[PDB]
Parts: structure tokens; C-alpha cells; sequence
RNA sequence: GGUAAAAUGGCUGAGAAGCAUUGGACUGUAAAUCUAAAGACAGGGGUUAGGCCUCUUUUUACCAGCUCCGAGCUCG
């Protein structure tokens, strides 16, 4: 069960991160929101109750994550679940011959810094906090869940920067799982498809929802939260990328 | 000095083995009274001859020097550079007579230490020779007695003294201490000990033993009156630990002799080898004969004052301590032997099959060995019983009488009376060396049986005359017991050399009842002869001896009833047989079949062969094989082929081992 | 305990005796009835102390002393890879049988040497590219050999990738496909056969009693073979019996398509003048 | 939730199939065991209670599956979940040069007939029963879950026949999901690693300890109860479709 | 190089199999066509010259493959390359609710028997012939190349039977490569996309859906990839998608 | 054929990059070496002949790549092939509990900057040069080949930074192929396994003989000449696009 | 069946010592290490100050003994 567990959710002030926070707190767990101060996460933390605490920090900055982790340890005393639902996206073709446009290097670096560099920055820091926990009778110390979109396998036109960042997370999920296996930490990656997040939200949405084989609708963030809970409860789930897409194969 | 010294009784004085001791030491080995068959007995019981420095002979007599030639050719093949003999001064003349029939023996070196020579000392023992002359250059009244004194040994330093002495332990300073304490001294400056008695073992004084030979009552008084004996007997100077007596029991019961032994002291032991021993000497021979007797009893008949009677392998330690060891005493039990034979994988069924299937002259094969005596086969010898009252010996090898005595037991005296003539074929050793033993025993048997001493008839090459003449003139009177006939005078084309020779051969024909006697020159060596006997009954027996396939033998022995032929080698080494002037198995078979004899027998098997020869498919109902102490009659010819399966079963393992060795030799030859 | 002085004084004399002694080996010392056995036992203890003390000085001598693709974690990786190969060999590898029926004929000294050779033989098989499927037949539980084996391997005994059983070779394989290797066999091994099962007797036999393995094989009517040592190399000195480690290395070379002149490289050079 | 759902589990008399049946019945659902009559599935059906009914049938036979499906419809009235946990395995190298042995064609055909042909035979038949269900307010008619081992991606030596059958299930899970998408049926595949099933415990004991130690985390053999938990999660989640999930423990199999 | 090599091509009387045969024979190698007698492969064998011999056999039958392999050994003496380009395809939905139609089991079994069972039947038999070859100085005994369509990863509607058979080949290519690694045989799989084979308005639309080049596949290009695999000694245990970056839609 | 083609090879002064340069120049093509000036690439350019020109530039810097591309255009007039064989590697565990060590962020950023950021920086710039070429009669304008190690699928312990960079290249090879499809540029990725590049032929021998023994067939380290052969095959084949090819030898890497 | 020489049970020696072997270590790139285990010169005996004396086994070499003197194929 997830009763009494303490979880740290990056970017949990909106989108997929908030949905997992709502479910875990409702099930009886405690959550810490880790997202930029401009997102107004303190309003969501107050709404969810006394079990939710907003920690203003930036994933790309080492100092901010360490400060937020110390706040979580001070408030609750331990960290058991780490969910990385933070990440930005950009849309720009690599090269447009007709328009004479070339992809800017700053845009590629900025996306890589948040999606990939930020995710690894969090993982390497929470594990240090996560390593001090007394082993569970099953030998487990905690669960770390990442989020890389389905673009890591099938990118679209102009989705080169997004696919590269998401592709790195999928590739690196196995070495990290092997890295933390002796200390007893499980690392998993979820591959959501088209989800009703603010990042995705009119004619395009209806067409994209119709392109999903079944169900022919956009993803529900509540369903994403359900999959996260299933991974936490199952002790044999490790080192896999799960496509929460709906059997949709993306076209150019 | 040596740390252990003990004696051993190789032969316990029995009539068929004589008496012999064996002194063992870490530095030297000694032998006493090397008689006939001593070489075979010592080899059987695994007695090494590598360092046999000295051999002591107590009396110039054939009962003590009979096996001397065999030991000499053996030590030589052993590689010993020099051997020293001790005893009567006649040994030098005896050694000269040995070279008549043997070679010069250039390899080994011979030395003689007579009693008149100065005393001899060794690294382990000092030996004194005592010449004794009986009451009333050949000398027939000299007997030498030996008194052996061991060297005094030091005493070990008491190593536990290191807790009290001031000497630096584990250093070189022990060497002057060792030179002091072991010699009875002590370095008092290292402490207070002025003598080794405080820290060293008491040195052991030398313990002496005496070997005394008293062949007859005539020697009793000279032994008693000897002053040199009184030096050790009536004194406390190292009382003699043990005295070995080799004298007949009639001598022992004499009061003067009884008082002589008792004067040596109460602690002195007394060991006696006086022909009263009851001990089996040839265990392997007894084992095989008992096993073969289980097949056919007739073809393989069965064989036959405090003091300590000697036994085979009896021991007595002298240097470590002084006890009657008695640990390797032989034990003869026919029940164990038959159990081992019956438990053989194929012996039981084979003899069962043969048994459920179901007179003069008779032949007894005393020995079927070629060159050296072995555990199972003695040197060549064959006895023929023409009539219940007459017999003929076909070859007299070394120790032949010993085998004869074992075969007949107490009946040997009667058998020797029936001995009419002895035939010697070619003058190699181990073919004639046993003759003096037969003659002396024959004289004793005739005296015991109460018969006139008529000289025996001997058919042999003229070269044998010189050998016996020199021995008779120099060492001991023999020639007055025989009337020798040259072998050449009995040839088919021979001529009467002298009327006395014609008179003797006529006497031989009358004595043996033979119709005719013939000889021929076989191709083995210079003056090598065969033989053939025809009886008035009509049966003919042909003996070849050492030879090669020859035509004169075939012509002379035509239509023989039974043929005995040499089978030294097999078909594998026919080249060696030609080089060594011997015949192979198939060569003998071919010669016999060409001669058209009713039956064929083989003997003179090589030392390469251990127990049985190779049974080639050419072995027909006429071809047989010979073993020691087997009896063959003319009615047993059809039975002989039937015995092949049981003999194969009784010797399955060794023939497999022999076949395996031959296969490996062939493989090595091919791969060479 | 009279042993105390018996020795201390010999230690003072320095007559090749151990510097110290323990209780358990002292009881074994008084369980030796012959002075030669005690002398040999004391020399065995004496040389054990000297080699132990001499090798200690080597530690004192040793005390006087970017971009990378991988981490130095190699002893683990080699062990894991050899484990994976062994696991596959336990399913598809060619069986090889070590017969432990010779426990009766071995004294304590030979029993320890048998275990040491078995440890070496198993190690060589593990490192091979195509390992065998090592069987330990007739291994009686709580026996002298079994107790020694679990002592040397400690916890590894339960994890070694080999089949250990109390049954016999005949009870696990068809009698036709079994070949009992021995030096006394009349048949000469010509070529390695991949369809057969080879049995190697776990024997040392210093006090030579030849024919023990041959008698055991003939008792069950099993085929026998002897390595063709003489045919390929010229023998000079030494018994033709070979150690277990040498035998398994010879078989491994033959199993891997090697020729006889290459397999026999593991025979000690102190017996064969050279090849033919 | 899974309360009131009716499920058909192939090979549910032992191994992974029984574990899912125990969990689903315990949660309040109804299950039908579909396994060969010689497996003694009636004993398990009696043990689980009145919500479990044993249907003796063979997956490779069309007639047997149709008879069992009719029994399930008669007993409960509908079919909502189909789980395929039945399958045999063989171990034989493709070609052994040293031993001169070649993989027999009958062994390859027999494994293919049960693992792959049997799975497709069930799927095409339950969907006809599954198609008659009234659509759920979310548009779903039912869930179909398959089982293909991790050998479909990383086979071992001598596991050629097993990998080919399991590989076909992984490849075909996407066309079937697209095939049944308009009618509203979700098709999923689970890839268990080393699990404590009777199919795996047949191996010698030393092998099991070594194989359990080779799993990075947890360093133990799979628990069939954990496999049942994953099946329940797939049923509850409505957005899970057309994916192969490796329930292995991050273990990568070696030759 | 491929000069002097002997290759056995299943289904080489038409489609992709013939294209590889034309290239390998042209490069100087020798090829044996293994396809059903009704395909008229003897005409192609005569056209290609004396280095091509037609062997009438059925992949699904063990006896026919063994007879053809013996013919290849008798004619040339060795086998070095085995290419499996034979296979049929069917199109039928798993279940059609509106029409009340269900996929027939016989159609699924027939496709599985030829595409998957036939491929494994050939592989297990040629390797026995392939194992007797003397090892090359690089340790190689030969190369085996399979063909599984891109449907093994991304099937279409009604392509369930085809994807299952092709999916099995992709999954089994790794155990077979590990199986034959000690004896020195390399096993590879090629995943062609839309190719201008006889098996393939729809054509124009499908050709336009390929990102680049926007045209149907050329069987000559497939033959070129086969030659590259043979020459490269480090290519083993991989599935290569010769598709053109096309991702298939439902 | 590759006769007359002009190729730009990043990091071609050593390792895999030099091997492709030697083969392409030998076949008759023209190559431009793009590697850091400290690597001494001018010596290799002089050795290969007049068809090889060394361009000192840094992939992580936009200005350096643009300068080198202008030099290639000035020397030869066109660019047809772009091969990315440049990249560094690091070995460090994510977290070592026993030693209390944590992976440094600078090491992760440095590896990502060269392997992934550098590769994309080159690709976006050569395509602008590559776009001005007149289309070939087959519609092709040029070929771009990347290099991402097999760690992108199966990383080892401490290979987290390397796998993340290589994993991004594998993931992004498909969007770039779709991006440049209308203009007629083919993008491919090669996944070399354990190749005997200068770096790996420097580890102690025992190590070199283990790694090499773990490859199923051939049981040896990779030969850079073989890597060059695969590059030539991709250039000649016009239907090869949007695929990752594992030039490893069927080796599956263990933890 | 005999004669002589030899015998290193992981391998070479020396007559001490190296190359090796087994269990353990999550090694920061000398782990080229640390730590634990096993170290019996064919096997028995004796003695012994070593070192020698002996028994057995194995391996490798090796295994008949016509003497005289003059006639000079026979004569003593
Ligand atoms: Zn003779
Ligand atoms: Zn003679």
C-alpha cells in the first residue's frame, strides 16, 4: 500500500504532477510539490491539505533541489517516492530549406537542460536522501519514476529537440536501475501519449484525439496517476519503459 | 658401528638341504657353509647377495662347498668386484678344479683367507678361525670353527641433559662434546660433569657368537681340549651370546660334549641344526605340487642342557638386543593351498570336466630348468625306472639329490640302491655339478641298507675325468665310487678302445637289462652327446639334452617310444636360439614328428619362463609338457593331452602376464 | 604431554621441528605410533611454520612501495560471465564424472591432496570456453571427502554449478556410453568422443596399489581406456598415472578440437623426453 | 474496479493462471478456469468457491474452446476479461555440431501450436463472445491480456522454439489492438521474467539460486502474486493498450 | 568478397529471392533456387547461366529441403550463404462485429506454417550442411539471412496472421545466433518495408507515404543489403529495417 | 558508388573517424577531417593525400563548425556525406552508498555537451550546406550518418552519462529523418559495440582478452575497418533511412 | 623371473624460492592490491648427528659362461 509514504513530485503544481499528488494524498500518503515559484504551487499545496507542502525550487539548479529536499526531510523525516513530471517542450524543424531557417542551438540546449539534465539532477540528489532509509522487509528502499514522452521512440516533424531529451531518459533508465540495484532503489519510466495537460491544450486536439485507436480521446491525467500508484505497489517492476499512449503510433 | 646385527638360518641341517647361516649387518653380510641348494633357498626367501663380502666354509666337504660354484657365478652377474673365501687352505686347489668345466671367470675376483692366515677384521665384526684336527695336499681330518666378535659400540649422549649443561645447545660446540661423551670422557669446564656416565648412554660391549661343526665323534675330544675355546668359555670376557651347533644328534648326547656346552655359562644360548628339523624349505614347490595333485594324484604325487632346534628363517638379534626373534618362521598348511587352488575362476570346472571323463618303465622329472635354479623349477634332471630293482639317472644337476629326497621321503635309501648308471650330456654347469652329492648319499644309503659298495657306472665326456680327478686328488676322495665310461665309446660307429671299457659297457647292459645303448654328437657345444636306450621288451627312449635340430639324433632315435627334447625358447626368439645353440618349441616338435616317435616330451625351459610354456596349436596328442616331481608311465600317454585345460586354468593369470609382456615387447620392436 | 619436553629439547637442538604447537595437532602426534611417523609429522609442521613466516616478510616489502569507458569492477564481471557459461553447461554440456568410491583406500594425507586437486580441476573447467558438466558420483553425505569439500568451499559449496549426488554413474547414464579412464586399461584411447561419458577416479594413491580403478570398472562391465601417452611421447621416469588437474586439462584440449601433440602439453616435462 | 467482472483464464489450474484467479475471485470477481482435464483444475475451482468454475478444454482445439465459452456464458452471462497464461516450453539447440544433433521439427511445431496458435485461437473466439457485451460508459467492452516471456526479446541457447512462439505474440499484439479498437476491446501483453512457476522449478536447485541471484533487484525469483497484481492494474487502467510490459526486474538474459 | 561463394536462396524464382540471385551470380558467386515447382524457377535458372541450379522443394516439408540440399552439395560441394526470401501473406481481420465474421484458424495456421515454420525448417537443415565447412581464417563458416517484414513491429488492420509469423522470426533471430555462435555461423534478419514485389491507387498512395525516397522499394536495393551483410564479418544478431523511415498506420 | 563524393567526418583524426576517412579516400572520394587541433589531424591529412584536408574545429562551438564547413566548400565545392564519429566517454556510478560518492553534475554536462549537443550542432549546420546541392536523379541530396554506442540500449554500471547521450541520438534519429525527408537527406545511426578503437586497445591485456571473449561471434574486438565498410554500404544503398544498426556482434552487455 | 639406476600428485627449481590454486572485496583505473585456506620430494620401517640401513611398489637400461698340454678333425 501507499499509506504513510512520503513522495517528492517535480513540477506537481500543474499537469501530470498535480494529478499524482491529488491521488497519493487522497490515498493517505504525503507529497511535496517541487516546481518553480511562478507556477503558484502554494495554492495547490493549501488545497490538498496539511499532507502537501510546496517547495519552490528549480530542477536545473543543484542548490534549489538540495534546499527543497532538506525541507521535505525536515517536514516528514523521510523520502520514499520520487516522481519526475517536470519538463518543457519546443517545436522547431531542424532545417527549413524553403524558408531558409535553421534550428537555434539555444532552444535545443534549453530543452535538454530541463527535460534531461534536470531529471538526472533530481535523481542523483534524492537517492542520497533515499539511501538513508531503513530497508523494507522486502529489501526495498524506495521507488523513482520518470516521465519521457512517446516521442523518444516516434518523434514528429520539428520534434527533434523534444525527442532527444526524452530519448536520453529512456536510454539511461537501465544503467540507473543497475546502479541503484544493490542499495535497493527501483527506477521506472512512463511514456504518456497525448494527455489533456496544459502543455497540449482546438481543431488539432479533436483530430489528435480521434487518431488514438482506443479510447478515441485525449489522455486523462487521473489515469496517469493510477499507473504511478500501480508501479509503487508492485515490487517486481523495474527497468522498463511503459507507453501510456493507447496504441497510437505517431505520424510525420 | 652398525646399529643392528642378527643371524638367520637359511637351512636347518635337513638331509636334503644341509646347514647354512646368514649374518646380516648394515655394513657387511656373511654366509656360512654354502652347500647345495643354498642359492635356490636364499633366492626364494629374498636374501640379497649384493654385499656378500665374505663366505665362511667350516669344512672342506661337498656338503659345505656344493653350491659354491653357483654362488660364484651369481655374485659375478651381480657385479661384485671381489669376493673373499675363508676356510681350509684346500680352497685354492678347489678353485683351480672349478675352472676345468667352467670358464676362467675373469670378471669377479677371488681371495682365500686360510686359518693359518692372520686374523681378519671388518667395520662391524672381528672373525677368528680355529683349526681343529680329528684324532688319527688332501686333508680329510680338518674342520674349521669360527668365533666372531662384534666391535664395541659407543653410547648415545643423553639429549635431555641440555636442561642442565651450560653448553650452547644447537651449536657446533656439541662436536667436541660428542667426541668426549661417546668415548667416555666429558668436558667439565662446561659444568661439573667429569665423565660421560652423567650424560651419556653406557656403551655396549661387543657380544660374540661361535659356530661349531662336529661331523663325527672323532672330533669331540679335540674340541674339548682346545685351549683357545677355554679363553672365551671359562671367563667373563664378553660371554658368548649364542653357539650354533651343526653336529649329528649322536654326537650331542655324548657326556663330554654336553659338559662342553654347559661350561659356556648359563646365559649362553645354543642353536642346533642336526638333521632333526621338521620344516618345509621350498614353500612354493610344496604349494604347486599340492595344487597339481588335486588334478591327478598319480601323475602328480604328493611330496614329503637347554637347546633350540633350528628352523627356516629363524633369527636372533645381537646388536639392538639379544632375543630369539622368530618372526618369519615358515608355516606349511596344505589346506590353505587347496583352498586357493579351488577358488580359482576356472580351475574347479576344468578339473570337474576331466575327472568325469573317466607298470614299468616310469619316468620322474626331478628338474626342468635350463640355467639357474628358480622358485618352482630346479636344474635339469630326470630319473628312469626300468625295473623295480634298477634305475637310471639321465642328468645330475645341482641339488638333484635334494629334489629326489623331497620326492621320495624316507624311500630315498631304497631308491639309491636301484641306481644303476648316470648319464651326463655335455659338460655345462648345472648339468653335472650335482654328481658328487649323489655319490656320497649313495654310499651312505648302501651302508645303511647293508649292501656291497660296487662302483657306479657313469657315461660322460672324457673332459669330466679331469674335473673329478683334481677334486679327488686335492679336496676329497670321490673316484673310488664310480667306474666312468667315455661317451664316445658308445657311438654307433665307435670302436672298442680298451677291453676294460668293453667289460664295463657289457656290465652296464647287464645291470640295466637294456638291449643296447647308443650315443650321438648333437650340435650344442663341443662334445655334446645324446642317448638312446632299448629294452628287451622293445620300448625305446631317446634323450637329447641341450642341442639344436639335428639329423644324427633323428636317424639314431628312429621309432622311439618316448622322446625327451630341449625346448629352451619359443618361435619368437629363434635367432637367439641359433646364436645360443638351442632349439625352439616348434623346432623340437618338428624334429620329433620327423623322427616319428610315439610321444614327445619337453624340458630344459629357459629362465624367461616362470611356470608354464606357450601351448601352440601344434600341440597334438603326442606333445606333452614336464613339471618338477611328475611321474609319467607308458599308459598315461592318452591322458596327457586331457590335462591341458586344467593346467591352463591353474595358470591363467601368469600366462596372461607372459602374453602381455610378449605383446609389449612386440609393440616396442615394431615402434623401434 | 611428555611430547612437550620431547620437542622443546629438539627445538633447542633445532632438528627440523615446529616452533610452536596446537592442541588438536598434538593429539594427532600422540596418535602416531612410529617415531618415523612422528618425525615426518613434526617435519610437516616445521616446514608449515617456515613457509608461513617467510611469506609474511613479503607483505612488509610490498609496504615499501580524465575520460574512461569502464570502471575497475572486473573480478565481479569475470565471475558472473563464468557463472552464465556454467549454467548453460549444466543443461547442454557434455557430462564428466568424478568417482568418489576410493574414499576407503586413501589415508588422511592423500585425502587432503585429493580435495586440493579437485578444487584445481573444477577451477580450470570453469575458466574454459566450453566447460564440461562435472558430476560427483558416489559422494556419500557427511563422509570424509564431503566434509573436507564443504570446509574448503565454505558457502560456495551450495552455489557451485556442478551436480553432486550419492548415486552411481551407472544409475545416471546408460552403461554403453560410459568409458572408465585408467592407466591400466588394455584399450588405448584414439580420439575424443563427444557422445560418450568419461569417468575419472578421484584417487591419489601415493602408496601405489595399481589396478584399483581397473577392478572397479571391470566389476560393473564398463568400457576402459588409457591415454595414448607412450605413442606420442618418449617416457623416461615416473608412473604413468596423472593428477586430476592434468587429466581434465588434457580432456578440455581434446574436446576443443585440439590434437594429441597439443593436449599432451600438460604432462609434466619431468617424464617425457619429448614428442615422437 | 473489478467487482462483478467475469474473467476467463487459460491454464489457470496452476502457475501464473491460478495466481490471477485467486486474486480476482478474492477481489469479488468471477473466474472460469480453462485448462486441460488432466491438470486437476476442478480441485482448484472447488477451493476458490462458487465464483470459480472449471472448464476442461484444449486451447489448440477450436471445438473445446467454443464449448468452454458457452459454459462460461451459461454460468455467468457475460465475459469481460480474457487472460492467456497457458503455454509449454522446450529446450533444444538448433544444431549441435559436436554431438551431431539437429532440432526436431515436431518439437518446434508442438511449441508453436500451443504458445502461439493456441493463444490466437482463444483470442479470436472470446472476442465474438466479448463483442455482444453492452459498451461501458467509457466505451470499453472488455480487456484481453496475453503472456509472452522475455525470451521474445532476449532468448538463450536452445530457446529458439520458445522465443519464436513468444516473439509472435509480441509482434501480433499491435495488429489485434488495432483490429478490435473500433469495437472497444483492449489488448495487452505482459512479459514475465524468471517466476516461481512449476515450469521453472523443474530446473535443478543450484540453477534456481544462481538465476535468482542474477536479477538486479529484487535478487529473487518472481512471485506469481505480483503477476496477478499487474493484471489487475491493467484491467482498472482504461488507457493501457497495445504495449508489452516486462515484469522481469531489469534482468538481461545471457547466452 | 562474394567471389566463389555458394548460396541457397529459398523462394528465389520471383520477388526478393530472384533479385539477390541475380546480383550474387553477377558478382561471380553460385546460387541454388529453392522454390515450389509450380513457380517455373527452372526458366530463371537457365537464364542466369550455369552457376544457377533450380531445386524444386517445399520449405514446409523436411524431405524436400533435404533432397534440395543434397543436390546443392552434389553440384557445388559446399554451402556458404542461406537466404530465406520465401513466404506468403494473408489479409483478414481478427473479428468483424458488423459483418459477424471471425478469422479462420486454417488461414492463421497456413501462414504460420510457411513463414515461420518453413524458415526454421530450412535453418536447422542448412546448418548441418553448413557445419561441415572448413572454418575461414576469420573463424566464419557461413552466413544465414532471414526476411521478416516490418509488420513484426507495426502491423496493420487485418495483418494479425502476418505479424505473428514475422514477429516470431525477429524474436528467434537472437537465440539462433547464440546457438550457432560456437560453430561460427552468423544469423541476420532484414525487415523490408513496401517493396515492388508481386506480393505487393493503393500503390501510389503507399509509395507517397514513404518519407524518403517517396517510392516503392526496389528489389535490387534489397540484394545490395544482402551482399553487405555477407561481406561484413561483425554483423550478427540484428534486425535491419529496409523500409525508408516509414511508420505504418492502422 | 562513392567516386567523387565529398565527405565531412567529425573526429576523423583517430579512432573510427580515421578508418572511414582511409576507406573513402581510397575508394576515390574526398574527405575533410573535423577534430580538435590538439589531436594532430594535419599529420593524417597529409598522409592520406591531396583529397584529405584537416579542418581544426570544435563540434560544441557553432563558430568553429561554420568556419570548417566554409573551408570544405571552398576546397571542394560541395558536401555530400556527413559522418559523426566524435565523442568522449566517462565512467562514474550515479551514487556509491559505501564510499559516499555522488556523480558530479559537471561530468554529466560535459559528456552531454560533446556526444549529444555536439552531434546535433553539426547536423543542423551541414544540412544548410547540404541543402544547396542539386538533387540527384534519384532525388537524394546527401547522407548523414551518426554514431551512438550500444549503451543506448544496454548500459553498464557507471555508464549512466554515456548511455543518456547515446540514447538521445538513437531517439532523435527518427524526427531528423522525417525533418529532412522533403529536402532529400537520409539520416542513419550506427551502434558499434566493443571496437578496437585507440581507447579500448589501451586497457590492460587480461581485460582486453575478457571483453573480446564475451562477444559470441567473432570472439574478438571490433575492427575499425569493418565500421568503415558499413558506412560505405549505407551511402550506396538508397533505401536505408531512419534505422539504428548494431555493429556489435550479437553481444549483450552485462551489469 | 633376476641385475643396475631413478621416483617432487599442480609445474619448475634450488635444496631456501618463483609461476600457480580455493573463499571473500562493487576496486576511481598499480586490484600490478588486501585478507582467510591449503604447502609432506614414491610408500613403509628403523635408526640417525646429519644422514644412512632395510622392505615394498612403479619407471627405465640388462639377463649363456668349454679348461687345459703337445700332436697343429682324434689322443689322453
Ligand atoms: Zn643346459
Ligand atoms: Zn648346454
Amino acid at each position: 500500500s501507499v499509506k504513510g509514504l512520503v513522495a517528492v513530485i517535480t513540477g506537481g503544481a500543474s499537469g501530470l504532477g498535480l494529478a499524482t499528488a491529488e491521488r497519493l494524498v487522497g490515498q493517505g500518503a504525503s507529497a511535496v510539490l517541487l516546481d518553480l515559484p511562478n507556477s503558484g504551487g502554494e495554492a495547490q499545496a493549501k488545497k490538498l491539505g496539511n499532507n502537501c507542502v510546496f517547495a519552490p525550487a528549480d530542477v536545473t539548479s543543484e542548490k534549489d533541489v538540495q534546499t527543497a529536499l532538506a525541507l521535505a526531510k525536515g517536514k516528514f523525516g523521510r523520502v520514499d517516492v520520487a516522481v519526475n513530471c517536470a519538463g518543457i517542450a519546443v517545436a522547431s524543424k531542424t532545417y527549413n530549406l524553403k524558408k531558409g531557417q535553421t534550428h537555434t542551438l539555444e532552444d535545443f540546449q534549453r530543452v535538454l537542460d530541463v527535460n534531461l539534465m534536470g531529471t538526472f539532477n533530481v535523481i542523483r540528489l534524492v537517492a542520497g536522501e533515499m539511501g538513508q532509509n531503513e530497508p523494507d522487509q522486502g529489501g526495498q528502499r524506495g521507488v523513482i519514476i520518470n516521465t519521457a514522452s512517446v516521442a523518444a521512440f516516434e518523434g514528429q516533424v520539428g520534434q527533434a529537440a523534444y525527442s532527444a531529451s526524452k530519448g536520453g531518459i529512456v536510454g539511461m533508465t537501465l544503467p540507473i536501475a543497475r546502479d541503484l540495484a544493490p542499495i535497493g532503489i527501483r527506477v521506472m519510466t512512463i511514456a504518456p501519449g497525448l494527455f489533456g495537460t496544459p502543455l497540449l491544450t482546438e481543431k488539432v486536439c479533436n483530430f489528435l484525439a480521434s487518431q488514438v485507436p482506443f479510447p478515441s480521446r485525449l489522455g486523462d491525467p487521473a489515469e496517469y496517476a493510477h499507473l504511478v500508484q500501480a508501479i509503487i505497489e508492485n515490487p517486481f517492476l523495474n527497468g522498463e519503459v511503459i507507453r501510456l499512449d493507447g496504441a497510437i503510433r505517431m505520424q510525420p | 658401528g652398525p646399529n643392528t646385527v642378527y643371524l638367520q638360518v637359511v637351512a636347518a641341517g635337513s638331509r636334503d638341504s644341509g646347514a647354512a647361516l646368514y649374518v646380516f649387518s648394515e655394513f657387511n653380510r656373511y654366509l656360512f657353509n654354502c652347500g647345495e641348494g643354498v642359492q635356490r633357498l636364499m633366492q626364494e626367501h629374498k636374501l640379497k647377495v649384493a654385499r656378500l663380502d665374505n663366505i665362511f666354509l667350516t669344512r672342506m666337504h661337498w656338503s659345505n662347498v656344493g653350491g659354491l660354484s653357483g654362488m660364484i657365478l651369481t655374485l659375478k652377474e651381480t657385479g661384485l668386484p671381489k669376493c673373499v673365501l675363508s676356510g681350509p687352505p684346500q680352497l685354492e686347489k678347489y678353485l683351480e678344479a672349478i675352472k676345468i668345466f667352467s670358464g676362467p671367470l675373469k670378471g669377479i675376483e677371488l681371495a682365500v683367507r686360510p686359518h693359518s692366515a692372520p686374523e681378519y677384521e671388518d667395520e662391524t665384526m672381528t672373525v677368528y678361525q680355529i683349526p681343529i684336527h680329528s684324532e688319527q695336499v688332501r686333508d680329510s681330518s680338518l674342520v674349521v670353527a669360527f668365533i666372531c666378535k662384534l666391535h664395541l659400540k659407543r653410547g648415545n649422549f643423553l639429549v635431555l641433559k641440555a636442561k642442565e649443561m651450560g653448553l650452547p645447545v644447537g651449536t657446533a660446540a656439541i662436536a667436541p662434546i660428542i667426541a668426549a661423551v661417546k668415548d667416555g670422557k666429558s668436558i667439565t669446564h662446561e659444568g661439573r660433569e667429569i665423565l660421560a656416565e652423567e650424560l651419556c648412554t653406557p656403551p655396549d660391549p661387543g657380544a660374540a657368537f661361535v659356530v661349531v661343526e662336529c661331523p663325527d665323534e672323532s672330533f669331540i675330544q679335540p674340541i674339548c681340549e682346545n685351549a683357545t675355546f677355554q679363553r672365551y668359555q671359562g671367563k667373563a670376557d664378553a660371554p658368548v651370546a649364542l653357539v650354533v651347533h651343526m653336529a649329528p644328534a649322536s654326537v650331542l648326547v655324548d657326556s663330554r660334549y654336553q659338559q662342553w656346552m654347559e661350561r659356556f655359562g648359563p646365559d649362553t644360548q645354543h642353536l642346533v641344526l642336526n638333521e632333526n628339523c621338521a620344516s618345509v624349505h621350498n614353500l612354493r614347490s610344496h604349494k604347486i605340487q599340492t595344487q597339481l595333485n588335486l588334478i591327478h594324484p598319480d601323475i602328480f604325487p604328493l611330496l614329503t642342557v637347554p637347546m633350540v632346534q633350528g628352523e627356516c628363517l629363524l633369527k636372533y638379534q645381537l646388536r639392538p638386543r639379544r632375543e630369539w626373534q622368530r618372526d618369519a618362521i615358515i608355516t606349511c598348511n596344505p589346506e590353505e593351498f587347496i583352498v586357493e587352488a579351488l577358488q580359482l575362476p576356472n580351475f574347479q570346472q576344468s578339473v570337474q570336466e576331466y575327472r568325469r571323463s573317466a607298470q614299468y618303465p616310469e619316468i620322474i622329472f626331478l628338474g626342468t630348468g635350463s640355467a639357474i635354479p628358480m622358485k618352482i623349477r630346479n636344474v635339469s634332471a630326470t630319473l628312469v625306472n626300468i625295473s623295480p630293482d634298477t634305475s637310471l639317472l639321465l642328468d645330475c644337476g645341482e641339488g638333484t639329490f635334494g629334489q629326489l629326497c623331497r620326492h621320495y621321503g624316507d624311500q630315498v635309501d631304497r631308491v639309491l640302491g636301484t641306481l644303476a648308471a648316470v648319464f651326463v650330456s655335455h659338460l655345462h654347469a648345472n648339468h653335472h655339478t650335482g654328481l658328487p652329492s649323489i655319490l656320497l648319499q649313495r654310499e651312505r644309503a648302501l651302508a645303511s641298507l647293508g649292501k656291497p659298495l660296487h662302483p657306479l657306472l657313469v657315461v660322460a665326456p672324457n673332459q669330466l675325468k679331469a674335473w673329478l680327478q683334481q677334486y679327488h686328488n686335492q679336496c676329497q676322495e670321490v673316484l673310488h665310487h664310480i667306474s666312468m665310461i667315455p661317451a664316445k665309446c658308445l657311438q654307433e660307429g665307435a670302436e672298442i678302445s680298451s677291453p676294460a671299457v668293453e667289460r664295463l659297457i657289457s656290465s652296464l647292459l647287464r645291470t640295466c637289462d637294456l638291449e643296447e645303448f647308443q650315443t650321438c654328437l648333437v650340435r650344442h657345444c663341443k662334445h655334446a652327446f645324446g642317448c638312446a636306450l632299448v629294452h628287451t621288451s622293445g620300448w625305446k627312449v631317446v634323450y637329447s639334452g641341450d642341442t639344436m635340430p639335428c639329423e644324427a639324433l633323428v636317424r639314431m632315435g628312429k621309432d622311439a617310444t618316448l622322446l625327451i627334447h630341449e625346448a629352451t625358447l619359443e618361435d619368437g626368439l629363434e635367432e637367439e636360439a641359433v646364436e645360443k645353440t638351442h632349439s625352439t618349441t616348434s623346432q623340437a616338435i618338428s624334429v620329433g614328428m620327423r623322427m616319428n616317435a610315439e610321444f614327445i616330451m619337453l624340458n630344459h625351459f629357459s629362465q624367461r619362463y616362470a611356470k608354464v610354456p606357450l601351448f601352440s596349436p601344434n600341440f597334438s596328442e603326442k606333445v606333452g609338457v614336464a613339471f618338477d616331481h611328475m611321474k609319467v608311465c607308458f599308459g598315461d600317454f592318452p591322458t596327457m593331452p586331457k590335462l591341458i585345460p586344467p593346467l591352463k586354468a591353474l595358470f591363467a593369470g601368469d600366462i596372461e602376464e607372459m602374453e602381455e609382456r610378449r605383446e609389449k615387447r612386440e609393440l616396442r620392436q615394431v615402434r623401434a | 604431554a611428555a611430547t612437550r619436553e620431547f620437542i622443546e629439547m629438539w627445538r633447542l637442538l633445532g632438528r627440523e621441528v615446529p616452533e610452536h604447537i596446537t592442541e588438536e595437532e598434538l593429539k594427532t602426534l600422540m596418535e602416531c605410533v612410529s617415531n618415523t611417523a612422528k618425525k615426518k609429522y613434526l617435519k610437516y609442521l616445521y616446514t608449515k611454520e617456515k613457509v608461513k613466516k617467510a611469506r609474511q616478510i613479503k607483505k612488509e616489502m610490498k609496504a615499501a612501495a580524465k575520460n574512461f569507458l569502464f570502471l575497475r569492477l572486473w573480478d565481479r564481471n569475470m565471475d558472473i560471465a563464468m557463472g552464465w557459461k556454467g549454467a548453460q553447461a549444466m543443461q547442454f554440456g557434455q557430462p564428466l564424472v568424478f568417482d568418489m568410491a576410493y574414499e576407503n583406500y586413501m589415508k588422511r594425507k592423500e585425502l587432503q591432496n585429493t580435495v586440493s586437486q579437485l578444487l584445481e580441476s573444477e577451477g580450470w573447467n570453469r575458466r574454459n570456453v566450453d566447460p564440461f558438466h562435472i558430476y560427483f558420483c558416489n559422494l556419500k553425505i557427511d563422509g570424509a571427502l564431503h566434509r573436507e569439500l564443504v570446509k574448503r568451499y565454505q558457502e560456495k559449496w551450495d552455489k557451485l554449478l556442478l551436480t553432486s549426488t550419492e548415486k552411481s554413474h551407472v544409475d545416471l547414464f546408460p552403461k554403453d556410453s560410459i568409458i572408465y579412464l585408467t592407466a591400466d586399461s588394455p584399450n588405448v584411447m584414439t580420439t575424443f568422443r563427444h557422445d560418450k561419458v568419461y569417468v575419472i577416479g578421484s584417487f591419489v594413491d601415493k602408496s601405489m596399489q595399481p589396478g584399483t580403478s581397473l577392478a572397479k570398472a571391470k566389476r560393473l562391465n564398463l568400457a576402459t581406456e588409457c591415454l595414448p601417452l607412450d605413442k606420442y611421447l618418449q617416457w623416461e621416469i615416473g608412473n604413468k598415472n596423472l593428477t586430476l588437474d592434468q587429466m581434465i586439462r588434457i580432456l578440455l584440449c581434446l574436446k576443443n578440437n585440439g590434437n594429441w601433440q597439443e593436449a599432451l602439453q600438460f604432462v609434466p616435462k619431468r617424464k617425457h623426453t619429448g614428442f615422437l
